[PDB]
């Protein structure tokens, strides 16, 4: 039979039958993670003589 | 006659420098339409909210 109409926006959708339901529980989660190292070492020795 | 001169240069350097720079961000939204979730929960570095 079916036939209740179901709206997500202004559509209106016929669920299927083996369907329990189909509901638009929208949602969203980004996740962002940057992490930068720098390390520098610099060294110098200038012996001399005469 | 007899003469003598003599001498030493010892010069060092020692340069280190570290840095970290830890950014973290997780915004999270229920409800409202899927592109307008994801255009918003996109981080915008500058603007983060
Ligand atoms: C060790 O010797 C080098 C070579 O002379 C030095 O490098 C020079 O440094 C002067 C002063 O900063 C500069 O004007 C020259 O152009 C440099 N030469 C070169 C080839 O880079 C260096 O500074 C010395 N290191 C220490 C710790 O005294």
């Amino acid at each position: 039979g079916g036939c209740s109409p179901h709206y997500i926006l202004n559509t209106r959708f016929r669920k299927p039958y083996n369907v329990e339901s189909y509901t638009p529980q929208t949602q969203g989660k980004y996740e962002f993670i940057l992490k930068e190292y720098e390390s520098y070492s610099d060294f110098e020795r200038n012996v001399t003589e005469k | 006659s007899s003469h003598g001169c003599k001498e030493l240069e010892n010069a060092l350097k020692a340069a280190s420098g570290t840095q970290n720079n830890v950014l973290r961000g997780e915004p999270f939204i229920r409800g409202g339409g899927a592109g307008f979730i994801s255009g918003l929960s996109y981080l915008e570095l500058d603007n983060p909210a």
